[PDB]
């Protein structure tokens, strides 16, 4: 029942930023992404004992391979962190398949493997806790972001139906929504109430906290600023 | 550790003098922030200051002078605004809607209500005059997002918050004035031991943890609220209900 | 086009004197119900009913913030109709803008009294006329977008609002295995006397803001209640229909 | 009478709810198109329909049959301005016991097929400056429920991206819905406690097709609504 973390996509943006946090907190990470060498640079200034992990998401056997490896080299990882993810703007009209599957699998059924990889081990254990980082538009919509809407709504209503689940098993799953992380605003940053994008740091804060809070599972905590009073 | 995340921070507490807001009095003080223990009852705050310089207040929320006047005893006690306001004062008068009395619809919006909105009205006004930012904390409902049988009253009092603090959120934001909601569902305290056992039961087992929630839960989401690691989160709704009405 | 959808109805309008429930008591009518206009202007409530098989019309004048006003209404319908109203819809609600470090405790207590607690009391009187009846009904009460989202110089507005939505899904709750809905409506901004206050380049920044690209007409808000009243919704209840032309959704 | 401007394509109206919303569209004026995989069971659909309504075969899976499917849909019955996605998929299961197989056949089949359906949609509802488009998700789909986590996942998605299509193309007098029934008696609820579960349902049953149905007439008809999710559930999400 130590602290061990594996962060999905970990390597880049909010997974990195949560990685350095759980860092500092004592946790030790495992930084995963598909580019080794971002994940061997992610995990290296992470501090020491930290590892790092090559990993498709998007492929069944990939990330079951990469558990196992886990399991092996970390042990039993009782805090799961799918901040791995692919966006690509543009009209639906202008959209052509293949990069619809594409974040689908990547930012959905991805999120769906990994949390269904962890179960065997956190289950046995009777006790985990998961965050899957979603959006702000992935409940409100935004305009070109279809395809990213649908991938970061979906794992809202699994992340939910997987805690009505495995709540009796001492296993919490929860969402980050974040809004604007800074990693064009003029015209927006305005309108937002605390009037500025946010910051990975902020949006990783979170997902820290909701991964250390005994009480909370299914529910979907909001990082934007205000910016679903206005959206 | 998180002993020292709250050193700076003065902290007035609503309701301070049981369950929740004792709770989460604890937990405050327990990060370094000097808690302003506020409650009706008068021997319940300096009880709560006695478990934790700390000082206790007596205010009755659901009245606009003392709501007002509460404001000025802290800040002339500690010759400065709560960074940090916790409104966890509320009451519950159930009672079928077909067979709610006015009186107990009128003082039941009073206190969680309106008593919610004077005392975030008087914070904001206390944090804008001397410039300084902050984080103001009202404590709703699970009830609030749906609804509960036998609770008219509280569950519109409870969801009238949430829309308060999501329109005080997006007001004072510009001076730096955090505005959150705390939607919490069943927690062991006085107001849970007043519904039946029977119901208890019930509601324990529609629970998805399958037991009700410790006050110091509901007080970890508010230490970090209160906290700057929510530094950019603001009119956002934080349920703690063990996945009870998701 | 569709009436005698309504046509064994009395239709209970509380606001009805002005704007949406204007619109409503006309659509209601439209499709033969029996319209019982409610007004705190009965001038107002009046010329609806001018407006518009058995009988006729009534204008009704009552006060929806005060109790007994609230229950003398009913009762006065009962009264003129011999039955009660099978469709109740509160449209009476008033605006008393106001930044939240600038709001007096009038301009809180009146909103909160007209728009939470007259909905409250035009809800409770209703329902209570239905069960002593074994009437089965339709309770439809007007909310707000703003009661989801909050909104500048409407705290005391959006807290109203928002109590709505909570005391609607408890009511659907209660009075749900006796035959009785209780739904919502949440209307963006609408083309009614209320956003004539709204400045017009206020009302310039909000339509560029709505995805839709103008104000909705209160005939819309119209089209929502008569469905929620009709037995076409008869397994919707404690829901919140958005009519925003897509704005905060 | 007069020309039929109103064409309406219902995808998954061979049965239950599609077939339902077909019916229902098909006596107030509307000219359909019933389409589902099996062209014999959609064939006997559009049969008590009418003889202006059509039946046509697809899987809305297959990005290529969802493109062959419009392209007859529009050289036989003209543009189609009224879009329904009743097309899904259930499979009741734990995510431990869950295949990979069967996770993308659900999110293909309910989340990335009402996606390429929307999506041919665009063409023939710009073309006509303006269109209303459904779809129908489940009470499920924002809630979660333990064995339908694939499922959560699939009609969670289609919420999000419904709304973001409809801010994308609401300029362009199209407005886009989604549908969120309960528990309704289909041939996907055949084996469920309809006893042990309606004790806590308010209005203490299951829904038919048929209510479903209408509010995906009113939804079509609704000039003012888009991006809504409309929630036909009885009351069961104050409980779910
Ligand atoms: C959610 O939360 C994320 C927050 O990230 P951000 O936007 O701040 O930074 P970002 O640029 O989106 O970084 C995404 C991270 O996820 C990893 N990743 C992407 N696709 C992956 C896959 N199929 N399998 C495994 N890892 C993958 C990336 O590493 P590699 O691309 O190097 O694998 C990268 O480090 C967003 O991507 C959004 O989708
Ligand atoms: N207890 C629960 O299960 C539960 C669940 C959801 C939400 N809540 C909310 O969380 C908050 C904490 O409640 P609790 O469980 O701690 O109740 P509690 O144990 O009874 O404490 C309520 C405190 O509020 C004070 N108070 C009551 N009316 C007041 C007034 N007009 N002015 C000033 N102070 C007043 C009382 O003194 C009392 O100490 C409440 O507002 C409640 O509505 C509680
Ligand atoms: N118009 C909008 O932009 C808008 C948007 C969302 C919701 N709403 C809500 O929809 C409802 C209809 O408003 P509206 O747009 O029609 O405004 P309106 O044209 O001013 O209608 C308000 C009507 O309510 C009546 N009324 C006011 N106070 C009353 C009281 N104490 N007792 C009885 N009757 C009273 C008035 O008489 C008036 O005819 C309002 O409750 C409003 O809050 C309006
Ligand atoms: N019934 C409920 O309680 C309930 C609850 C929530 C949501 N819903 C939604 O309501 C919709 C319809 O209700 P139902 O499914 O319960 O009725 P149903 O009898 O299961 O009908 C489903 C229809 O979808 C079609 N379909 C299935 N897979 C398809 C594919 N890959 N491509 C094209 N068409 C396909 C079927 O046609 P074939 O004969 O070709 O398979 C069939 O006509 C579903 O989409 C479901 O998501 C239903």
């Amino acid at each position: 029942m130590d602290k061990v973390c594996a962060v999905f996509g970990g390597s880049r943006g909010i997974g990195r930023a949560v990685a350095q946090l759980m860092a500092r907190k004592g946790y030790r990470l495992a930084v995963i992404a598909r580019n080794l060498e971002g994940a061997k640079a992610a995990a290296g200034d992470l501090g020491g004992d930290h590892l790092a992990f090559s990993c498709d998401v998007a492929k069944e056997h990939d990330v079951q391979n990469t558990f196992e490896e886990l399991e092996k080299h970390l042990g039993r990882v009782n805090f799961l962190v799918n901040a791995a993810g692919i966006n690509r703007d543009g009209l639906l009209v202008r959209t052509k398949t293949e990069d619809m599957v594409s974040q689908l699998h990547t930012n959905l059924l991805g999120s769906m493997l990994t949390c269904k990889a962890a179960m065997r081990t956190m289950i046995q254990q009777q006790g985990g806790s998961i965050v899957n980082v979603g959006s702000i538009v992935g409940l409100k919509g935004n305009s070109g972001q279809s395809v990213y809407s649908a991938s970061k709504g979906g794992l809202v209503g699994f992340s939910r139906a997987l805690a009505k689940e495995v709540a009796r098993k001492k296993i919490r799953v929860n969402v980050v929504a974040p809004g604007f992380v800074h990693t064009k605003e003029e015209h927006l940053k305005k309108n937002i109430p605390l009037g500025r994008f946010g910051e990975t740091i902020e949006v990783a804060h979170a997902v820290v906290f909701l991964l250390e809070s005994p009480y909370i599972t299914g529910h979907v905590l909001v990082v934007d600023g205000g910016l679903q009073l206005i959206l | 550790q998180l002993q020292n995340r709250l050193r700076s921070a003065l902290a007035l507490v609503t309701g301070a003098g049981s369950g929740i807001g004792r709770a989460v009095s604890v937990r405050l003080a327990g990060e370094g922030a000097t808690v302003a223990a506020c409650d009706l009852d008068r021997a319940a705050a300096q009880e709560t200051v006695r478990l934790l310089n700390h000082a206790a207040f007596q205010a009755d929320v659901s009245e606009a002078r003392a709501a007002r006047c509460l404001l000025e005893q802290v800040q002339a006690c500690f010759s400065r605004p709560p960074s940090v306001v916790v409104s966890c004062a509320g009451i519950t008068q159930d009672e079928f809607l077909l067979h709610m009395s006015e009186d107990d619809w009128d003082k039941v919006i009073a206190v969680n209500l309106k008593g919610t909105f004077l005392v975030t009205q008087a914070a904001a006004q206390a944090l804008v005059s001397n410039g300084c930012r902050g984080s103001i904390i009202n404590i709703s409902s699970i009830v609030g997002k749906v609804g509960n049988v036998g609770q008219t009253n509280y569950a519109a009092s409870k969801a009238g918050v949430i829309g308060l603090t999501q329109t005080a959120a997006r007001e004072l934001g510009r001076h730096g004035i955090r505005c959150n909601s705390v939607l919490p569902g069943f927690i062991a305290t006085p107001m849970t031991q007043k519904v039946p056992q029977k119901v208890v039961d019930k509601i324990t087992e529609m629970i998805p943890m399958g037991h009700l929630g410790d006050p110091e839960d509901v007080a970890d989401v508010v230490a970090f609220l209160a906290s700057e690691d929510s530094g950019y989160i603001t009119g956002t709704s934080v349920e703690v209900t063990g996945g009870l009405f998701m």
